């Protein structure tokens, strides 16, 4: 019933990550946040 | 890819604005219920350390507002870090490892069997002492937030001779448990 992952799992798939962030999720940070934005 | 979060959660920004109210200075920025997207989100944003002085995050459950009188935060506390002994880069390092390793902490549920009692964490940046806080459900459970702030202390790796407080939120309106 839990879901959980550690921090050398977390920080693995930080590292490999090739997929670009969510178009839904960057209009939504530029939307409310513009500000903090990083890209 | 995708590796499922336990809980969906909600990070929220409050900007730094001296001529607005709290209320007005704060934006749930993006929900988020994947390693993916976690990583997508926080990839994307100022780390707590780029922020300007007087911002926050939280990041909290969906549904629990980051706010104490919250009916998921009105009975509970937080444990609460501040970053204020070292100077410069070298504080501002620390602050931004004490965030991630926390968020890393929470969205991987890594609080023993008592997840479910974990509200949120919140991240004060201010030139005096930024605060780093771990809210969690229930003040009376002295067995449950002990231990979290056990792991919280391991995690983010709080030596023995600095002592964390928890302080209770109604309280607020002298620390329940020191560690």
């Amino acid at each position: 019933h839990m879901i959980r992952y550690n921090r050398d799992t977390l920080m693995t798939a930080r590292d490999t990550k090739r997929a670009p962030i969510p178009d839904e999720m960057l209009q939504e940070i530029n939307r409310v946040a513009p500000d903090i934005l990083i890209a | 890819t995708r590796h499922p979060l336990q809980n969906r959660w909600a990070l929220w920004y409050l900007k730094a604005d001296r001529n607005k109210e709290w209320e007005d200075c704060l934006k749930m920025v993006s929900l988020f219920d994947t390693v993916e997207d976690f990583w997508s989100l926080y990839n994307h944003i100022q780390s707590a350390g780029g922020l300007n002085w007087g911002s926050d995050y939280y990041l909290f459950k969906e549904g629990i507002k980051p706010m104490w009188e919250d009916v998921n935060n009105v009975q509970g506390g937080r444990w609460l870090v501040v970053v204020d002994k070292q100077k410069l880069q070298r504080r501002t390092q620390l602050l931004d490892h004490y965030w991630l390793e926390l968020l890393m902490a929470i969205v991987g549920e890594q609080f023993d069997e008592y997840g479910d009692y974990i509200c949120g964490a919140v991240v004060n940046v201010r030139q005096k002492g930024d605060k780093v806080s771990l809210w969690t459900r229930d003040a009376t459970r002295d067995d449950v937030n002990l231990r979290i702030g056990q792991v919280l202390k391991q995690k983010l790796s709080i030596p023995d001779t600095e002592i964390l407080r928890y302080e209770v939120h109604k309280d607020s309106s002298k620390p329940r448990i020191c560690l």
